[PDB]
């Protein structure tokens, strides 16, 4: 084989690869924008005072003068730190106090806390599901739950957006792989992952034909709700208190504390069976440090107001409706989403060849509005990274706070932006 | 002060033998086995072990 | 690699009669876990267990039952050394909330009465920055009052405030890199940062005692990972050399990268890394860096800067430096710093940068003000003082226990102290006589540690006094005189 000397000139030829390759300059990711304060409605965005709607903060809790009372109590009480995990020191009486409340306001027997919004579900989905498993996930399903589905090692199969036949299509294919080998059939476990509203496209799942479905192909259901579970239905309970649909149908609903709540984490309810089992076996829950208090708190406290009137998810209702209707009709721009949707999309009708002068047609459109003080913000991808790569779109989201007249000057403003720059 | 030595003996055979973390009829159960097997182990070395080694054993103990 | 100071550490190892016995526990747990297991599917005793619902019985079960065996069986029989509330700040010494259980810790009721001035030592708090006054507090209070809590949207689009700019510059010129970056979780930057480094055709040398976080990073990522034994540098060598001379393994093509994935501190066994063969390693077969300093960033050198200040070395060569704000500073949070390049291409092409949500501008502002407390900005002689506290406290502790006879692993440096206990009930019969005696340790076991080494954790402070030590050290001493847990040969 090879001699001493042949191995020390090949260890000495090799030159490896550099750590990062170079990033070129005009790339529009690499500029971020600085805003100088709270992100609220009327917020600084790069120097100038800009109206927002870019922030996904649907309810108006995020500067609530209650949510900061009973943050800063907390704050006082016990401090910014809970210096360890779960387990070992870690659970203040919040964190219990907080997951009975959930538990009792998504009427379930049991919920879990993970302390960040991209954990949650990324380890919720490899607890139950390992190697040689099936699971049918939607095609526009965000990165979050394809990190989930990557950690674990099982079969994914991909269906087209919010399309029913081809679900059955799947389904039935994998009755037949069942039917050829029993012996594997009796251990290989069916999930399907949706999602309650999607971020990427703004549409919204058809519970009724998936647990239709799932009673007829034994095939388990994991929900994500992340948009939709402070805006949808009369009570705010999600997409199950939209349709009517038993929640004992679903068997994970999974979402995060940081978009209507206004406070870090994210949370998994189900049922006792389910969830015990994400105690030991959820990466982000044991290998991790606990949610600090102070977001413990705020997040009760917004389960409080939100508990307290259900009014305000009928007036985040009519807003959505008003701003889909006037955003109707811009000469080079389609609106992607439904209405009921608090973020939607604004995609171009006629897209040039090229994604890259996409987004500089995009991006140039959300500068001339923002000088207009309306402050749009565009889908930020990874483009490698992504299964299912979306349009490149600018984002529209719709906040009980912003009144009627503001509504209107930004549709406005969208009109004659876009229809000046398309032009 | 003999019972608190004896007290401390039988807590160290719980901690040895992982009788600790065992409900008390779990702990019956092992102890009757415990003994049957030590009976056993007992007539089987009078039906054919000599005396002979016993009694070397207990003039060496004394 | 050349040592400036004396790198003494110790690891004995498990004497024979030991290691027969903690079998022999096993082994009885285990026939008496097939027994109960054998009673509750005949339903010869009924079973304190969840059962899926009527309507889903003829789906395929969704647990298999030796998956969960080591949890029923043998974990659940001393769950009450875990998942302990406090209900007060975890200082020096915290207030737990007592609870009960009458179905052998299958659940447990909260009684009344609150435990309190238990001495504390599970905490991760190294220089004492969890409390709930001070000027960090003030500092906090006032930056919640005027941002409130939490941010509701992404970095790259609207979430990037001036709070997290400042926090970012700031933590380049504490490490002393040219550039850093900051993200709400260590966990996510490890598990959101290293699959942007590395992909397919890279080798990634890891650690064999690595974080979780390191591993699923490595995992998610499509890198061919390999493992090398711990703190073991000819292992290192070996791999090295094997991987640069032959290549990638069906292709015997050469690799694009060679990443190395070590820690600062490994909190289980309290080892600090042998970083100065590593970089003379790396240096040789030209590798990469990736040094994870979670326990180390705040405990660790003579201004507490990490394991790079407290060998002596030169931040510059390390490529990555990840670290942990959670540990030392009091608040929760991750960074990783290096050049400007690494930088700029991590800010524009990471997982949490593109998909997550930002700090909290409360958090953010403690992370500052523990900062300039820790390097002198604030004019108070309080940064020294903490480290120097921190020091004498480690020095005084591990003398103190290992010439009491027990076995300590780790070097003599590290403020995590494993005292090792070798047997599955000595676990819950610890925790249980520590509790009794106020204070509070953690007990670890099978799934983070081999079966054979379970220890007790203990992790010192700068909070901690020399009369919290020497109470500590008078129980821990009655509580080994009655479990007989000292196993040293050596000195006593």
């Amino acid at each position: 084989d090879l001699t001493v000397k042949e191995k020390e000139e090949l260890i000495e030829e090799w030159q490896p690869e550099p750590l990062v390759p170079p990033v070129p300059k005009d790339h529009p990711a690499l500029n971020y924008n600085i805003v100088s304060g709270p992100p609220s409605h009327k917020t600084v965005v790069n120097g100038k005072e800009c109206i927002n709607f870019a922030s996904f903060n649907f309810l108006g809790l995020l500067d609530n003068p209650r949510v900061k009372a009973a943050a800063l109590a907390s704050l006082k009480k016990y401090g910014v730190g809970t210096c360890g995990p779960r387990g070992f020191y870690g659970t203040f009486d919040v964190h219990l106090d907080l997951e009975d409340r959930l538990a009792k306001f998504m009427k379930t027997e049991e919920a879990i806390i993970y302390s960040y919004g991209f954990a949650t579900i990324a380890s919720a989905i490899p607890a139950y599901s390992k190697r040689g498993d099936i699971v049918f996930v939607d095609r526009a399903a965000c990165f979050a739950i394809q990190k989930g589905l990557q950690a674990s090692r099982s079969d994914i199969k991909l269906f087209k957006h919010n399309d029913m036949a081809d679900l059955e299509r799947l389904l039935k294919e994998q009755e037949i792989e069942d039917q050829k080998n029993p012996r594997k059939a009796r251990v290989t476990r069916r999930f399907i992952v949706v999602e309650g509203l999607y971020m990427n496209t703004g549409t919204i799942c058809p519970l009724p034909e998936l647990v239709k479905l799932k009673y007829k192909y034994k095939a388990r259901i994991f929900l994500e709700e992340s948009l939709s579970f402070g805006v949808l239905g009369e009570h705010g309970r999600g997409v199950t208190e939209h349709y009517g649909i038993n929640i004992d149908d679903i068997d994970l609903i999974s979402a995060n504390m940081e978009n209507a709540l206004a406070s870090i984490g994210g949370f998994c309810c189900g049922r006792s069976f389910v969830i015990d089992h994400q105690r030991l076996s959820g990466q982000g829950y044991c290998f991790s440090a606990s949610l600090p208090p102070l977001l413990a708190a705020a997040a009760i406290e917004a389960l409080n107001i939100m508990e307290e009137n259900p009014g305000i998810f009928a007036v985040l209702k009519e807003k959505c409706g008003q701003i889909h209707k006037a955003l109707q009709g811009i000469s080079g721009l389609k609106v992607v989403g439904e209405s009921l949707s608090p973020a939607f999309h604004l995609q171009l009708e006629e897209s040039t060849g090229s994604r890259e002068q996409d987004v500089r047609l995009l991006q140039e459109i959300v500068d001339q509005c923002m000088n207009r003080s309306i402050a749009l913000t565009q889908a930020r991808y990874l483009e490698k990274e992504e299964k299912c790569l979306p349009p490149p779109s600018i984002r529209v989201v719709v906040t009980v706070e912003q009144t009627e007249e503001e509504l209107e000057r930004a549709a406005s403003t969208i009109k004659e932006v876009a229809q000046a720059v398309l032009l | 002060r003999a019972w608190k030595q004896m007290s401390w003996f039988y807590y160290q055979y719980l901690l040895v033998t992982a009788l600790y973390m065992l409900e008390p009829w779990e702990r019956t159960v092992f102890n009757s086995m415990l003994v049957s097997i030590v009976g056993m182990a007992l007539y089987t070395g009078y039906v054919f072990m000599p005396q002979h080694i016993m009694a070397i054993l207990h003039y060496f103990e004394i | 690699g050349l040592y400036k100071r004396p790198f003494n550490e110790a690891f004995e190892e498990t004497p024979m009669l030991v290691a027969v016995l903690t079998y022999v526990g096993y082994g009885v747990l285990t026939l008496f876990g097939y027994l109960r297991d054998f009673l509750r599917y005949w339903r010869i005793e009924k079973c304190h267990h969840a059962t899926e619902r009527e309507e889903q019985k003829d789906f395929v079960s969704l647990y298999q039952d030796f998956e969960n065996f080591y949890t029923r069986n043998l974990y659940m029989r001393i769950r009450d050394n875990w998942n302990r509330p406090i209900c007060s700040v975890p200082g020096a010494r915290v207030d737990i909330m007592e609870r009960q259980s009458h179905d052998y810790n299958w659940s447990f009721k909260y009684t009344g009465n609150i435990i309190k001035g238990v001495i504390n030592m599970g905490s991760y708090n190294y220089l004492g920055f969890a409390r709930n006054t001070g000027s960090c507090q003030e500092a906090a209070a006032k930056v919640l009052e005027e941002y409130g809590a939490g941010v509701c949207s992404t970095r790259q689009e609207i979430g990037n405030l001036d709070k997290h700019e400042e926090l970012e510059e700031l933590v380049a010129r504490f490490l002393g890199v040219e550039a850093a970056m900051a993200y709400g979780m260590g966990f996510a930057t490890n598990s959101m940062n290293i699959p942007a480094l590395v992909g397919k055709g890279c080798l990634i040398l890891s650690d064999e005692l690595n974080h979780a976080s390191l591993v699923l990073g490595a995992r998610l990522s499509g890198a061919t990972i390999r493992i090398f034994k711990h703190n073991n540098m000819q292992s290192l060598e070996k791999l090295l050399k094997d991987a640069i001379v032959y290549g990638q393994p069906r292709t015997r093509r050469p690799w694009k990268k060679i990443l190395i994935l070590v820690e600062g501190i490994y909190s289980m066994e309290g080892s600090i890394v042998r970083l100065p063969e590593v970089i003379a390693l790396k240096k040789k077969y030209k590798a990469y860096l990736y040094l994870d300093e979670a326990h180390s960033i705040g405990a660790l050198g003579p201004t507490g800067r990490g394991v790079v200040e407290y060998f002596g070395l030169d931040p510059e060569d390390v490529d990555v430096m990840m670290g942990t704000f959670t540990k030392s500073f009091g608040a929760s949070g991750g960074y990783i710093g290096g050049k400007k390049e690494l930088i700029d291409y991590l800010r524009t092409h990471s997982h949490s940068a593109v998909y997550a949500t930002s700090l909290s501008p409360p958090v953010v502002e403690q992370i500052i003000t523990s900062m300039k407390c820790i390097m002198g900005q604030d004019g108070t002689s309080l940064g020294k003082e903490c480290v120097q506290q921190l020091a004498e406290n480690t020095r005084y502790f591990r003398r103190r226990l290992k010439e009491m006879g027990f076995i300590i692993y780790g070097n003599e440096d590290s403020p995590v102290v494993p005292l090792m206990l070798y047997m599955p009930a000595k676990i819950g019969a610890f925790g249980r006589e520590m509790l009794k005696r106020n204070i509070g340790v953690v007990v670890v076991g099978f799934p983070a540690t081999p079966i054979i080494e379970s220890r007790a954790r203990f992790c010192l402070s700068a909070a901690h006094t020399k009369e919290i030590l020497d109470t500590a050290l008078k129980e821990i001493d009655e509580v080994g005189d009655l479990l007989q847990l000292k196993y040293s040969r050596h000195r006593l």
